[PDB]
């Protein structure tokens, strides 16, 4: 919650998919179709800085991408993920291309 | 990652570092040769 | 514009023997990324070759749908721990 440990050994963390209402009341105005909050509003529990880019596996299925919040594991600002089923059309075509 | 724990070693095949002289950003491979991140981890 | 991907880590930090260390050929950002509001926050990596996939090195499946709130999902990085 307050300072800095970078970690040599990968760390790891189970949370659930919040529904849309807890992740948009937690950002008024700031999530898009594009984003879902993924982790606990009690707090202490989240993704955090170096994390960004990494995985949300659900399922067996790659459904977030690590990507923003408000600090992290605060009370009531739950991790911002990239929505990844959004996306499959965009990266397959990119793969595809490229 | 905040109260979380340290995986098994080498469960999770599929995470990737990113590095630019040190480790950055995490990521995801998602075929032989393409790893999913995050555009604001550009580099 | 430089990105050396680390695939097979555990301990990024102590060279391990099951590491493949593979350079970005492409780096493909969404064309609707904005910075501001983070939406599109999504990058694709093309590797300079492929990665053997073995025990310590594996794909993982893009959804098959959009998932159910109260999904448990693992959440896996280097990040800081406090
Ligand atoms: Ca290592």
């Amino acid at each position: 919650s307050s300072g800095s440990s970078y970690p040599s050994l990968l760390q790891c963390l189970k949370a659930p998919v919040l529904s849309n209402s807890s992740c948009k009341s937690s950002y008024p105005g700031q999530i898009t179709g594009n984003m879902i909050c993924v982790g606990f509003l009690q707090g202490g529990k989240d993704s955090c800085q170096g994390d960004s880019g990494g995985p949300v596996v659900c399922n067996g299925q790659l459904q977030g991408i690590v990507s923003w919040g408000y600090g992290c594991a605060q009370k009531n600002k739950p991790g911002v993920y990239t929505k990844v089923c959004n996306y499959v059309n965009w990266i397959q075509q990119t793969i595809a291309a490229n | 990652i905040v109260g979380g724990y340290t995986c098994a070693a080498n469960s999770i095949p599929y995470q990737v570092s990113l590095n630019s002289g040190s480790h950055f950003c995490g990521g995801s491979l998602i075929n032989s040769q393409w790893v999913v991140s995050a555009a604001h981890c550009y580099k | 514009s430089r990105i050396q991907v680390r695939l097979g880590e555990h301990n990024i930090d102590v060279l391990e023997g099951n590491e493949q260390f593979i350079n970005a050929a492409k780096i493909i950002t969404h064309p609707n990324f904005n910075g501001n509001t983070l939406d599109n926050d999504i990058m694709l990596i093309k590797l300079s070759s492929p990665a053997t996939l073995n025990s310590r090195v594996a794909t993982v499946s893009l959804p098959r749908s959009c998932a159910a709130a109260g999904t448990e999902c693992l959440i896996s990085g280097w990040g800081n721990t406090k």
